[PDB]
């Protein structure tokens, strides 16, 4: 389903995309998985704990 | 001694307002690339635009706060006012003035039009007053600079974190170019998403001409200091700095070199304003007629 | 013995920055170790960076 | 001695009274950072001969 | 006095000839405006354009 | 709007035929940018 989902998303099956390195231009040697993942921010904060 | 090929602007494919592609006709094999990574790391982020980087909303003191008659609370207009794009004339600071009395979206086309002033995008929201009696009075300060500049790199005055860059995406390709000369020539097709502050063509010049201006070669106590503290530090009357500024005296030690008599013959300083300047000198230390022979140093 | 007492509510805003404790739903946590410039960032054939 | 909130505090510059009213306390909306003074307070001295 | 740029262009003695302004409230507006980098007597000289 | 332009240079001579040259300042993504840029220029060009 996720596969189909991608399919009308246009792809790549696998979920990896040739990816460019920013410094130089260079694409990575393999194809890399991206996607958008749902990431939260901890209540341990530096400028608390230093 | 093959002389080399040199780059030039040779199309301009304008995709949408905001959204445009420039290619460089003539280019070496493996050059694509270079100059690829180079544009696209100086146009993100080293390209000049305006940002809104303060407000001056009324009633409102502090961003936490909330305006009777506004639907969204003042963080989410501040929020609103990041987005805001402008285009002005010739000048690195601008007052834009926003009153708007009604009921509906309060947009940027609604901000008073200054002549200098462009807006790129005049159906953007700023606010949503409610009820018929609402009404917004604001004073939106537009700064010209670089990179990302947060509020928190530092009078009941608003700051605005400022994103000044331009361009929000580059992409490039180097897609081998026509040509029956040489025929291993490239072309570099560079994919621009900008806000559509900046025309594409100057940008990429802009951005050449910032690397170019990089690449530019390779080669190979004495005294007191309260004396040149401010008046202000003085904390006087406002009559009687008012007045020692008017009379050139800017700072302490131009005020310590001054007598009575000579104070006294200017035409706005009384008796009282004299005992005031005494007081207040006399509580740190110094006095009238202070000789410190050698004024100034650097 | 108490002749007044005054509480002063004073509000501060934090942006992520190095030293942060960031996490996923599915137990995968860490701390943020470089901010690095857009430009140096990965990204993808039509320039979209992650 | 009764401690008291005042805005006349030993050896403060008006710089650091800016931000206070009459009574030794911040005005709303001001922008604070470390070392800043919230509210004035006196205490009153042990006493000793300098 | 509807702004503060007219009050800014006050000085305290006119102020104090006014029918409704005492001194405490005189004081009230030297701290509000000092907290805010503003004091009384300030020229501006061109009110308004 | 200035930017700032290299000031303050060293070189460290490895050898009689390899040498270290470092310029001192330079703004966030140029070390990258000109090391790339001459990188490239310096294996092929």
């Amino acid at each position: 389903e996720i596969k189909e989902l991608l399919k009308l998303g246009d792809l790549p099956t696998s979920g990896q995309i040739r990816l460019y390195d920013g410094r130089t231009g260079e694409q990575f040697e393999r194809p890399v998985t991206v996607g958008y993942m749902y990431m939260l921010k901890l209540n341990h904060l530096v400028d608390d704990k230093m | 001694v093959t002389e080399f090929l040199k780059p030039r602007l040779v199309d301009i494919e304008q995709v949408s307002s905001t959204h445009a592609k420039v290619t460089l006709e003539p280019l070496e094999r493996g050059f694509g690339h270079t100059l690829g990574n180079a544009l696209r790391r100086i146009l993100l982020s080293s390209m000049p635009g305006c940002a809104v980087t303060e407000v001056e909303i009324d009633g409102v003191l502090h961003e936490y706060s909330t305006k009777e008659g506004v639907q969204e609370d003042i963080l989410e207009i501040l929020l609103n006012l990041k987005g805001l794009a402008v285009r002005v004339q010739g000048k690195d600071e601008v007052i834009l003035t926003l009153n708007k009395s009604g009921i509906g979206p309060v947009t940027a086309a609604d901000i008073t039009h200054d002549g200098d002033v462009e807006i790129v995008k005049p159906q953007h929201v700023i606010c949503h007053l409610t009820d018929e009696n609402a009404s917004i009075s604001m004073r939106i300060k537009v700064q010209r600079g670089r990179g990302y500049v947060p509020a928190s790199t530092r009078i009941g005055r608003l700051l605005v974190d400022a994103c000044y860059s331009p361009v929000e995406r580059i992409a490039y390709n180097v897609e081998a170019a026509r040509v029956e000369q040489r025929t291993d020539l490239d072309k570099l097709v560079i994919e621009m998403e900008t806000n559509g502050t900046i025309d594409p063509e100057e940008a990429i010049r802009r951005a050449a001409t910032i690397l170019a201006e990089q690449l530019e070669a390779f080669v190979d106590p004495e005294f007191d200091p309260i004396l040149l503290r401010p008046v202000d530090d003085l904390e006087l009357t406002v009559r009687s700095a008012n007045c020692l500024k008017a009379e050139a005296i800017h700072y302490i030690g131009d005020l310590v070199q001054r007598t009575e008599v000579e104070l006294l013959k200017t035409p706005n300083l009384g008796k009282k304003s004299l005992t005031e300047i005494k007081d207040v000198l006399a509580s740190r230390g110094l006095s009238l007629g202070m000789r410190l022979e050698n004024w100034p140093p650097a | 013995g108490v002749l007044k007492i005054v509480k002063v509510y004073l509000a501060v805003k934090r942006r992520i920055q190095p030293g942060d404790k960031m996490a996923g739903r599915h137990g995968n946590k860490g701390v943020i170790s470089k901010i690095n410039p857009i430009e140096d960032m990965p990204y993808d054939e039509n320039g979209t960076p992650v | 001695g009764p401690e008291e909130i005042t805005a006349d505090i030993p050896n403060v510059g008006e710089a650091a009274l800016s931000k206070l009213d009459e009574s030794g306390i911040v005005y709303i909306g001001a922008e604070v950072t470390g070392g800043d003074i919230l509210v004035g307070k006196v205490t009153p001295k042990g006493e000793t001969q300098l």
